[PDB]
């Protein structure tokens, strides 16, 4: 079964139909105004009206801003792209900072486009070039068509084909008892190998045999294929399927990202609009979640001023835990949240708040019953108390090690005497710093 | 008009340096040991790959069993130089179309009551919607990669 | 280009000016030795 | 006798992490002494590693120099053993000149998760005795030997071609995989090492195979999740496994691999083995790299991290800011901290005893007593370094057991930091730069 | 003859059999307490048991630190690898700093292999290949000492064909390597034409066939570098080698793992033996704090060589910290992992002996009255400056037609070439002009 | 007159560091004057370079700007002559983008030490008189010198070579017998009618010649790096040569010395503007100057006690004491009026200009009021003013014209302070 992580319980925002928050629902507890706010943002993303609008979740360490951002992705579900990033990802060795941001802005926009596939396949039982009764004038013989007899686990039938197929059927080393396929939209033929039926005809042969096709000789299906605009950017900027020196040299060489030009972005925008107009393809504008924003550089922020104002951009969600820090890439310029004031003017802030002693107790129970652990009430009333003296993360951190110690001492549930033993093994940030300060001459 | 055309005098190397001076030649006896003590010798690949002692026991070259590659092909590709690479690449392009048909229609049910990876099962790159085989197979995505 | 006054050295540099081997030269010039072999007879195919 | 490539070093005598079945630490076992509280904690996290149920866990080991932090991690790595990945790096190794600090950390994570797969095989492996062919398509036969049996195959057309391409002859030892069809020479039989007297630039002699000629079986392969990412980076990417030459794997590839590995564990085709990543000297990761660990420790598949550090309250690299351990507070509360304690005289004797047993040295009880004082007036690590030198002086003296005078000779020749830096002040203006 | 250089007079540590130092021996003088310590290090390196152990030589400029380090390389001799490097070499533009450390740590460990070198040479009397295709080729050779026949494999035959060999050519075959060299046509055929483009050589006067026992030295680093990237395979003759320029690259951890495992196989089979050597990181204070931290990992590893460091700094700032001072310019964390040997300034009588030993090494006759003057000038300036004046003084003595240095020659040279101390006095006076 | 590439520049008049056989520096010779102490000292170092026995030795030339401390090094490079390697670089030239900073110094050492060999060749040289071919092929030719004739039968590979290069009767040609290369030197004067013309050679047709040849130690290293390494000896792409290759080549050249198959020719590295190497680069030269295959190196500098690059530390010359103990310092001194006047005379001779004795006098005073290089620049300008005026000799009023047009730095600084706020960023 799947492993457990620091957000595995977050299943949604947990709202009424009226859009008011519930005290505890879909794995979340508390933060009601911030959850109500994210409710509005989910409707904004589902509306498909808007571009470039952005929100900053602001609040101290361990208050739920990452959890809430993840919850929005649950409300939207799998069909619309949600792209996570951290501020520290922009500093690549291959490519400039502003290109990393621009790629991510194009990852968070999807196409869904749908098309038929048709193919013929089977073991070839016969190749029967068919002559006309008389040749054309002056000629010795004339062939009107080839018959190919294909068989599969479901049956057998003849296909009748244009004489020009015959050249291809000797470029490929096709012989009777091979299995082949023909792409019905293109007319090309490809060999797969000798059928598995014949695997016994020598003690050794230097070919891998392939099993007989199952289902009909002629196959059809409709499939829906989904791609980001960033995938179209890259596939056009470095082509594939080389039969030329430029391609093959380019494919033996070490691949590296490159600064994709604004012309290519332009041309891709022009053609996907033609397909959207013709009803061939559906756009799904998505979300970019830039976490840990306070790690971006002032050059990056000053690029975002242009990026967020573009008519194309996705919805952007930002997060930060900083107070009045200096902006990276400047010497002295302090600002709220570690962000420039003139970017912070372009975002709606959502504010996130510390938990009360009752709320922590309620979350620790939700962790235990998802991490697969049983706890007695007299132990939980100790662990929520430790949480109040220390931090939510540390009081949640003790659950699994307490369970392990309980199991080694032969019990099926955490008890008081377990948690007050684990607390003696592992310090926290607050208590460790005290130990350093009493001993500062020895580090 | 046509550009100005020029040749310098050719760079002269003495017999003494052409006979006694290339490290490629004068150290050829020593160099052979570095190819003998190679982990890429097909001897060592077989012994590493199939003749282990633990049930679980990590060994390199285990990936060779899930790409299409044999020990002789791998040793060749490590020692013969860039021509081997070019020919191996050319064959790999031809092979990818065949893998795509099998992977995209032949998908239903496990071959084994659901055990075992097959040969070629780490070659994932064909699965992408915009891979050359798929983009050749589907007539319409071909127009979005222009 | 390099000049060296030795019969064997002159044999070597002649090979480089012709192109190192038929395989390596065909590989660059016609794309693969398979494609070189086909290219010789493509005079005789309708859809090459 | 012969000196192997691995030989006696620092963390060499620790052969595990000495614990009873109740995870009570013994006073002295598996080459460790003291440090009881940290050794219990180490036991609990080792059990957590072995279960592998929960992802993205982290522990930090802290405490003064020469108190066993890397000893406990190097002990724990052996208690855990092979068959489970354990990747160790120094903090300073992530500053690559060909990929970002993010990628160096990303690969160090993906390198500590293993996938196990079953594979179903048959292979033929033997010395070739004779190849016979005739022209009526071609027809032929081929004969294989192994020490237990001699046998013949009625090979088909494409095999006849392939054997000519690979130029097999009698006395060659070869393998074939029948499912795949591909031939592969291993060498020539020792029994044939004389049918020439000037052999080609590379041919290699091997013993003739034994047992069954066409062995058929399951094999189990374990492969690190990182290699699946690298093989999918480019058209012949596996070469980069050895070359190191792989340049910022595109994000959509790692996502695709995670999807595929998740599918295989639901099918039962594979299983995931969580391992460990150890970063020693973590105090010199940079502020951008710390902010990446804040989201690396949150995936559905991440290792456990162990990190060790020696620093007090000190400035975080890449900033002006002071903090505990030289680590940001927004990471220190995702961690869980184990603290060492300085050693007593009692422990200092025992650990020196274990080093003399490992380096194969005898000492007088007086000599152990004198050495223990030196190792308590000055660092433990200095006393550990005196014993080899004391032995070498003893051999030159034609002794056998190290005496007090052998300690005092070495103590006169080799200085510690505190004696050295004092002498540097008595002549300071002769040295360069302050 | 060999050129004389800055250390060519030192020939060893020159200790007596008890391990104590002599006053003046093997081209060193003085420094008994400091160079008896190197004796113990030499025994430690000859013991082969240890890994990663390390030493620091400390003391002011011109006190003998690199002379002692080179004296150790003499006492070990060419059997054992000794790799010198300068701290400033770490800052490559192709690879990360820790990669340069790790390459140099590997270079200091050697494989030592034995083989019988076997050579055939002479005029080709016949070539005859030997069913369907060539099984072997017979070749005959002749020299002015006799005739032989050999039995070649088809790989060697391909090589003869590639060299454009035909009967009557003079050939060198090396039977181990499979190396083949054409040396021209035999001069008995030099009259086949009046003008033809070949070069004709006389029939060899040596033996047709020769045998030696030879010893091959190769380091672990050579195996790493050769095996990591594809070997080019070009004896030129292949234009694909023209396109891809070489570069250095981060060797992966996995590859060094396999190389260790294969070398262990061969030292079990008796085919190779291992020599742990020495790495001399001179000028150590030029290392960065990142690199100093990575050494805390590499010096612990149970494979590493012995490492020798040297430094001349007082209490200077550690590079890369912008702030922190530490003894010898080395971080305290690392300075607690090395044994320290102090190095001491010379008294005037010591310098006189060094000057005389340099003079008779460099080839110069000097009168007692002149040698007393270079002794005095050495106390005013520095030893490294008095030893510079010997050659220019000799060259003026020679111009004035005399064999031996006399007072007026050194006195003239003293007025003509300045010292750094006395030139600095000029710069303090004419301060505003530079 | 026709123009070389090498027109007149700032040191062109120096044609040797001029001295007598006892290394006494005469008062003016070979285009240079004054600097008695420095030129004698430079002569002693030139004798060390030429004798060659001692490796890894260095000297620092130091003193105020415009005191001949490049001049003596430029003169010494002439006096040493060709066929002994001398390499000159500015200290700012080692800061490569393509190659490490310590690699560029390592490579600069090895450009400046040479391996020398001699070898013998069978060569044909003569006028061709007849050439014949048939329908394998066999042909024949006849050759002539002033002194003899021969006919030769041709083997197949020569028939290919001669037919390829379209040799004709009356051509004068040279043939590398061993290799089949044809060199053509033009046509004989007696068949210049019916292209360059020459008289036919003297002596015999087939000469065993002997050729002495020499290669820099660097140039061995680069040829060994790649499939055709020698191209990187031009294109500059010689990126970070692997040190284990250099380790090998040194041991090979050491055995060539001892077996007598080649001999090693030391040389000079003139690293100019040394005060702007980093402390990392100094710390490498510290220990590069201890090899048996180190050249002699000569360093110039004009800096007082100053902060050494890459640090906060201060030291003489802008170089650390750590490196200054490896070397001897030769100190230049500023000029008197006599020397200044005489140097101006020598520059006038090199530039081909004449001036009045009073014109030399006023220009000498300017030279002392504003540093030599200013005065030396006035000379060319003054002659251009005279030519515009249709004069011939330079007069005092032509000098005083130019002194009012083109400023020196001291006057220009004074005329900047009166408009202080009109300039940017002061
Ligand atoms: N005891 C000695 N006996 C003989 N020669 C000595 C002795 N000590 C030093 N020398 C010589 O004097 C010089 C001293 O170089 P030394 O080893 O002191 O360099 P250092 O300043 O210690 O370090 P570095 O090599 O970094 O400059 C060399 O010529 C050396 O050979
Ligand atoms: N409102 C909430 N309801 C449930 N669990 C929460 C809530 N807020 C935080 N948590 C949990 O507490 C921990 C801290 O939340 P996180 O999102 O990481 O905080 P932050 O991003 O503010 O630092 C996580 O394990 C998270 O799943
Ligand atoms: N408890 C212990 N048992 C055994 N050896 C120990 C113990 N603690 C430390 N050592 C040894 O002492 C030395 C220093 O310990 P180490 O863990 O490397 O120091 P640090 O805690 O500063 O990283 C090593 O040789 C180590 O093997
Ligand atoms: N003795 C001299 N003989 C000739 N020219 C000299 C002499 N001294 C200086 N110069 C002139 O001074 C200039 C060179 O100045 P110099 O002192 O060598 O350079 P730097 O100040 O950069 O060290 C040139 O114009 C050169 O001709």
């Amino acid at each position: 079964t799947q492993r457990i992580a620091s957000h595995s319980h977050v299943k949604g925002l947990g709202l009424d139909e009226s859009g008011l928050a519930k005290q505890a629902a879909s794995g979340l507890v508390g933060q009601e105004n911030a959850r109500e706010a994210c409710g509005v943002i989910v409707e904004l993303i589902k509306s498909k009206k808007m571009a470039g609008r952005a929100v900053l979740l602001a609040g101290p360490p361990g208050t739920g801003k990452t959890a809430l951002a993840l919850a929005i992705a649950q409300e939207l579900g799998s069909k619309v792209p949600f792209c996570p990033m951290v501020g520290s990802e922009v500093y690549s060795t291959e490519i400039k900072k502003t290109e990393v941001l621009m790629e991510n802005f194009r990852r968070a926009i999807g196409l869904r486009i749908k098309e038929t596939k048709e193919v013929y396949e089977g073991e070839v039982t016969e190749l029967t070039p068919c002559e006309t009764e008389n040749p054309m004038g002056g000629y010795g013989k004339t062939i009107s068509h080839v018959i190919i007899g294909l068989k599969t686990a479901k049956g057998t039938k003849q296909l009748k084909l244009d004489p020009s197929i015959f050249e291809s059927l000797q470029k490929e080393r096709v012989e009777a008892g091979d299995v082949i396929y023909i792409e019905a939209n293109s007319g090309a033929v490809k060999r797969q190998g000798r059928c598995d039926t014949y695997a016994t005809e020598f003690d050794l042969e230097a070919e891998e045999y392939v099993p007989l096709p199952k289902g009909d000789v002629h196959k059809k299906k409709e499939i829906i294929q989904d791609v980001t605009l960033h995938d179209l950017d890259v596939a056009n900027a470095r082509p594939q399927g080389g039969q030329d020196i430029l391609s093959m040299m380019g494919q033996l060489m070490k691949p590296k990202k490159t600064e994709i030009t604004d012309k290519l972005r332009g041309e891709i925008n022009k053609v996907v609009n033609k397909y959207i107009d013709q009803g061939i393809a559906e756009l799904v504008p998505g979300v970019l979640f830039v976490d840990e924003v306070h790690m971006l550089d002032i050059e990056c922020f000053t690029y975002l001023h242009r990026a967020l104002e573009s008519s194309i951009a996705p919805i952007v969600i930002f997060a930060s835990n900083r107070g009045n820090c200096v902006i990276r890439g400047t010497e002295d310029i302090t600002s709220p949240h570690g962000i420039p004031l003139d970017l912070l003017d372009r975002v709606m802030i959502i504010r996130t708040m510390l938990y009360t002693p009752q709320e922590m107790k309620q979350i620790i129970k939700i962790r235990a019953q998802t991490e697969g652990i049983n706890i007695s009430e007299e132990a939980l009333n100790h662990l929520g108390e430790i949480g109040t003296k220390t931090t939510l993360r540390y009081s949640v951190q003790l659950l699994t090690p307490a369970n392990l110690l309980a199991k080694i001492n032969g019990k099926d549930s955490i008890e008081k005497e377990h948690v007050e033993e684990i607390s003696e093994l592992f310090y926290d940030a607050k208590s460790s710093a005290k130990i350093l300060a009493d001993q500062q001459d020895k580090y | 008009w046509s550009p100005f055309h020029i040749s310098l005098k050719p760079y002269h190397i003495s017999k003494f340096i052409y006979r006694h001076g290339q490290i490629r030649v004068f150290n050829h006896s020593r160099d052979r040991w570095l190819r003998v003590l190679s982990p890429f010798a097909p001897d060592y690949i077989q012994r590493s790959l199939f003749h282990r002692k633990g049930i679980n026991e990590e060994s390199c070259f285990s990936f060779l069993r899930f790409i299409d590659i044999s020990p002789a092909e791998m040793a060749n590709l490590m020692l013969q130089g860039l021509l081997a690479r070019w020919l191996a690449l050319f064959l790999s392009l031809k092979a990818s179309y065949r893998l795509h048909q099998l992977r995209s229609w032949g998908a239903p049910e496990g071959e084994s009551h659901q055990r075992y990876l097959r040969n070629k099962d780490f070659l994932l790159g064909v699965n992408f919607p915009l891979s050359f085989p798929n983009l050749c197979s589907c007539p319409l995505l071909k127009s979005l990669v222009f | 280009d390099s000049y060296c006054n030795d019969r064997s050295a002159e044999y070597e540099r002649r090979v480089l000016k012709e192109g190192g081997s038929l395989a390596a030269k065909q590989c660059l010039l016609n794309g693969a030795p398979e494609l070189a072999a086909d290219w010789l007879n493509r005079r005789s195919q309708f859809f090459p | 006798d012969v000196t192997r490539i691995e030989r006696i070093g620092a963390h060499s005598h620790i052969r595990g992490l000495g614990l009873d079945d109740a995870l009570e630490p013994r006073q002295a076992s598996q080459g460790m002494v003291g440090q009881l509280a940290a050794r219990r904690a180490a036991g609990v996290v080792l059990e957590m590693i072995r279960e592998g149920k929960i992802a993205g866990r982290a522990v930090l080991i802290a405490g003064q120099p020469g108190t066993g932090k890397t000893a406990i991690a190097m002990g724990m790595a052996q208690a855990l053993g092979p068959d489970t990945p354990f990747t160790a790096i120094a903090g300073s190794e992530i500053f690559s000149l060909e990929m970002s600090k993010t990628e160096a950390l990303t690969q160090a994570f993906r390198r500590s998760i293993g996938v196990r797969i079953k594979e179903e095989t048959e292979i033929i492996e033997g010395e070739v005795v004779e190849i016979q062919i005739d022209r009526p398509s071609k027809v032929g036969k081929l004969t294989l030997k192994t020490t237990e049996m001699e046998t013949i195959y009625d090979l088909g057309t494409k095999m006849i071609e392939s054997l000519t391409k690979d130029k097999v002859q009698a006395g060659d030892v070869i393998t074939i995989d029948k499912a795949t069809g591909k031939i592969s020479k291993l060498g020539r039989s020792f029994t044939r090492a004389r049918d020439y007297d000037a052999m080609g630039s590379q041919t290699k002699f091997v013993q003739c195979p034994d047992g069954e000629l066409q062995k058929r079986k399951e094999v189990v392969h374990t492969v690190s999740l990182h290699e699946i990412d690298v093989i999918n980076s480019r058209t012949q990417g596996f070469l980069a496994l050895f070359s190191g030459d792989t340049g910022e794997i595109k994000s959509e590839v790692r996502e695709q691999i995670n999807a595929k590995v998740a599918e295989w564990r639901e099918e039962g085709k594979a299983e995931i083995i969580p391992g460990v990543l150890f970063i020693d000297e973590v105090h010199m990761l940079d502020i951008e790299s710390f902010s990446f660990l804040n989201r690396a420790l949150e995936s559905d598949m991440a290792p456990v991290l162990i990190m060790a550090t020696n620093r007090g309250i000190t400035r975080i690299r890449g900033t002006s800011y002071q903090s505990p351990h030289g680590i940001p507070i927004d990471l220190l509360d995702r961690l869980l901290i184990v603290s060492t304690t300085p050693y007593s005289e009692k422990d200092t004797k025992q650990i020196l005893r274990i080093r003399c047993e490992e380096e194969d040295v005898e000492m007088s009880e007086d000599a152990y007593t004198v050495l223990t004082r030196i190792g308590l007036e000055t660092s433990l690590r200095y006393a550990i370094q005196l014993i080899t030198a004391a032995s070498l002086v003893c051999r030159k003296r034609k002794g056998t057991e190290v005496q007090v005078d052998d300690i005092k000779r070495v103590y006169s020749l080799f200085l510690d930091e505190s004696r050295s830096t004092q002498y540097m002040k008595e002549y300071q203006d002769a040295f360069l730069f302050n």
